[PDB]
């Protein structure tokens, strides 16, 4: 959607209707969206997050913008999309006992008399399931 | 204070939006006349802030008395849009004892802080509902161990107190 907002300008510029002062107005929204995605891509690079801790961050970076409504409708589109794969194994651990989780990222990992089989992992808790971190296991 | 600070920037951008929009190059005298009915309002906002300053409920009520003091004039919408968002987080605190009962505190902005079990000290908005909120919460916390017409607040509230 940013490769199109630069396509509409390369066509509107042919007709001469695009002065430099006119550019500094049209990109104003594309300067604010690309300034959120370049701040989540910074925290992930600086701090090793994979699995749950990369879903705790997208629930706090979405609460810090509790009064912007132009950068909260965004960070609520990322979290609502970066949590379906995590929530498709949770629907296999609650409604059945099987835990697929090929990459070690789910909150519950199995082992090989039963207090040691399945153990809650502390790092990979989404910090919005923290209240029910016990009823899941 | 943050929300009120976050509500103010929701206004200045409009002031930055109105400028750099209409005039490419107009007469010099046109500028002074155009920015008079609006410019003087900008200087009024200096009397409101400092440029000390209360916080917590003391600020959410101080800004309220600025409404009736200057109601009918052209300063009604701008102050209202501030008060409408300067009380946004405070409603959430109030939205705890009514729905969930998990008291939330950070620095003491709430007017209420935390055998007998009834030592949550308590001691503007209509006092007809003030003391009621104090008891509408302690009941939930006890079951867990076993024109300025304020109608947008009490109407979704009194319907839940009686139940």
């Amino acid at each position: 959607e940013h490769l199109i907002l630069v396509s509409q300008l390369e066509q509107l510029h042919r007709q001469g209707l695009l002065s430099l002062q006119k550019l500094w107005f049209y990109i104003q929204p594309a300067m604010r969206t690309m300034d959120i995605l370049a701040s989540l891509a910074t925290s992930v690079d600086k701090g090793e997050c994979l699995g749950g801790s990369t879903l705790s961050l997208l629930h706090d970076r979405s609460f810090s913008y509790t009064g912007d409504s132009q950068a909260q409708e965004l960070c609520l589109y990322l979290t609502k999309a970066a949590s379906a794969p995590y929530f498709e194994v949770l629907e296999k651990w609650i409604y059945r006992g099987i835990i697929h989780d090929p990459y070690s990222e789910f909150m519950v990992e199995e082992h090989e008399y039963w207090d040691q089989r399945y153990t809650i992992v502390q790092q990979q808790i989404p910090s919005f399931l923290q209240k029910m971190a016990d009823k899941i296991l | 204070f943050q929300a009120f600070t976050s509500g103010l920037r929701r206004y200045l951008q409009y002031y930055r939006a109105c400028v750099l929009s209409t005039p490419p190059t107009l007469s010099l005298l046109t500028i002074g006349f155009l920015f008079k009915k609006l410019g003087r309002q900008l200087r009024y906002l200096a009397e409101l802030c400092g440029v000390a300053f209360p916080t917590g409920v003391k600020l959410l009520s101080y800004l309220y008395q600025e409404a009736l003091h200057n109601c009918s004039n052209e300063h009604y919408p701008v102050l209202l849009s501030l008060l409408k968002t300067s009380c946004e987080p405070y409603t959430r605190f109030i939205h705890d004892w009514v729905y969930s009962g998990v008291f939330r505190d950070a620095y003491g902005e709430f007017m209420i802080q935390v055998k007998l079990y009834w030592t949550h000290g308590y001691v503007v908005f209509l006092k007809h509902i003030a003391h009621d909120i104090y008891v509408c919460g302690k009941t939930i916390n006890l079951l867990k161990l076993c024109v300025l017409m304020k109608r947008s607040i009490t109407a979704p509230l009194a319907a839940h107190i009686s139940l």
